[PDB]
């Protein structure tokens, strides 16, 4: 907040910073094979199609509100089971 | 070396010997000294603020006797404490302030003799209870031109100096001149005690002596119909038509709160009898 | 076996070096408008403003350029940028938590200038950026 009375006050902010992204790993390292979507615009989307695309954790950047408007792939070999509304990390099935 | 916001924390006692010595010093453009501690680069507290005599030549250094000096301060050196001389005033009396030639006469004369050096111009006009008009600046070296004159490390302080946005010729004297911040430390034994000696002496009635009554009501009831006959005669003429013209004359009549307040008086000094007898 | 994972949770890497990855990665950023306000040079605190600017996109991806392609505007500030410069090599690489100690093997506070002592605070605040919020053993030897 007062920064002018020590300057390097103006760092700390820098360490409150957490990635937008999601964990939907399973075993620590053991990448998935889930690329899941949101029912969004792409411009909504892009940052400097309608579907979203996952990346098989890293973790994939998102809007924090575009994780409650996601949809789980009911299709895809490891299903998700703890519900994903934003990010963070939830427990993936190998199947 | 580095530099970083100073700061003049002020005696009050230095304020009061500003304004009598200055109100004293009547159109003639008087000088003193400023006598203090050193306790860092960004800041000073000065302590003491005396007085000097008056010289008829210039305004100069060499009106400065340094035995007077010795001899004032060995009276005061058993007296309370003594310390540095840490600076210097003139005299502007009338106008508001400028940086005078005095200062560079004196100024390169007092950095050489003393470190801190402090400038201080002084007006006591501009008000009689609510303003700063006292102003306080420093030279300026001609060698840290290689070094881009813009480091600050508290800005605020800054920001609140450059913020009054600087008025003539101060800043038709950037060059030569680096300014200073002057606040008014905390002071509250002295603040709190002259709150009660001025709404206890500079507002009369030692508050025994309050408690005019009625003759200030014989003229109050002449002025409860002249202002009450006015108060009639113009809102007749107020927009009694239709018209959508937008242009006033502004006047402001209402006359109320007189009659409230004059009339609070006159109901409880009526009640005087029936309050402070029985 | 979870002895095995009992030591490991609290240590707490998987995080940091996700963060990490994440970020070196998803370097989804901009350089020219760096250089559009790179070339508003001035003496006073806009070097900080640089390097915080560029550490907030680099903060967690070990990757510099303003403490790379310069030296003289690097250093055309004296005593705080100097704090403040080799204090973004520790935002920079907060989120390098054990191997950025020995990335300032180099830089320790009495390696580079006796001169500054601000420069020597920097580097124990940039260690302090090392063990920013999650420290380890090394809170001790920083002690
Ligand atoms: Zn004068």
């Amino acid at each position: 907040t007062q920064f002018w009375f020590w300057f390097p006050l103006s760092h700390f902010l820098s360490l409150a910073y957490t990635p937008t992204c999601v964990i939907g790993l399973n075993k620590d390292l053991k990448m998935p094979k889930v690329q899941y979507k949101s029912n969004c615009k792409p411009s909504t989307f892009a940052y400097p199609t309608a579907k979203a695309k996952k990346k098989e954790k890293n973790p994939a950047r998102v809007m924090p509100a575009q994780l409650k408007v996601l949809t789980m792939p009911e299709t895809c070999r490891y299903q998700p089971f703890k519900p994903l509304s934003i990010g963070g990390i939830i427990i993936l099935k190998d199947t | 070396a580095v530099d970083t916001a100073e700061q003049v924390y002020i005696s009050s006692l230095a304020l009061l010997k500003m304004l009598k010595h200055g109100r004293a010093g009547v159109p003639m453009e008087v000088m003193g000294l400023m006598l203090g501690e050193f306790v860092d680069d960004y800041t000073v507290r000065v302590i003491d603020v005396f007085a000097m005599p008056q010289s008829g030549t210039g305004v100069s250094v060499e009106a400065v006797d340094p035995v007077f000096q010795a001899k004032m301060l060995d009276m005061l050196k058993q007296t309370g404490r003594p310390e540095m001389v840490v600076g210097w005033y003139h005299s502007h009396p009338g106008f508001g302030c400028w940086l005078s030639g005095v200062d560079i006469n004196t100024q390169q004369s007092f950095e050489a003799l003393s470190e801190r050096a402090v400038a201080v111009v002084v007006d006591p006009i501009q008000s009689v209870k609510g303003k700063v008009v006292i102003d306080a600046f420093r030279l300026i070296n001609a060698n840290m031109m290689v070094l881009g004159h813009e480091p600050r490390q508290t800005t605020s302080n800054l920001g609140h100096l450059n913020k009054p946005s600087i008025q003539a010729l101060i800043h038709g004297l950037n060059r030569h001149y680096y300014s200073i911040t002057i606040n008014y430390r905390k002071n509250e034994l002295e603040q709190k005690m002259l709150l009660n000696l001025h709404k206890k002496s500079w507002m009369e009635g030692l508050t025994l002596q309050d408690y005019v009554v009625k003759e200030m009501l014989e003229l109050a009831k002449n002025y409860n119909k002249a202002v009450e006959e006015e108060d009639k005669m113009t809102p007749e003429q107020l927009a009694i038509k239709n018209v959508g013209k937008q242009d006033p004359k502004r006047h402001l009549e209402e006359h109320v709160d007189v009659l409230m307040t004059s009339n609070i008086v006159q109901c409880l000094a009526a009640m005087l009898d029936t309050v402070v007898f029985k | 076996d979870q002895t095995l994972k009992m030591i490991k949770i609290l240590s707490g890497e998987m995080a940091i070096e996700l963060h990490l990855q994440f970020l070196i990665r998803n370097n989804n950023t901009d350089l020219m408008i760096l250089k559009n306000t790179k070339d508003a040079v001035r003496n006073s605190v806009c070097h900080t403003a640089t390097v915080i600017a560029n550490s907030f996109m680099h903060c967690g991806t070990t990757s510099d350029q303003f403490l790379r392609d310069n030296l003289e505007w690097l250093a055309r500030a004296t005593n705080w940028a100097k704090f403040t410069a080799t204090a973004s090599l520790g935002v920079i690489h907060k989120g390098h938590e054990k191997e950025a100690l020995q990335l300032m093997a180099t830089y320790l506070p009495k390696d580079t200038s006796p001169g500054s002592a601000y420069q020597e605070g920097g580097g124990l605040y940039a260690l302090g950026l090392i063990h920013a919020n999650h420290g380890g053993d090394i809170i001790d030897y920083l002690l």
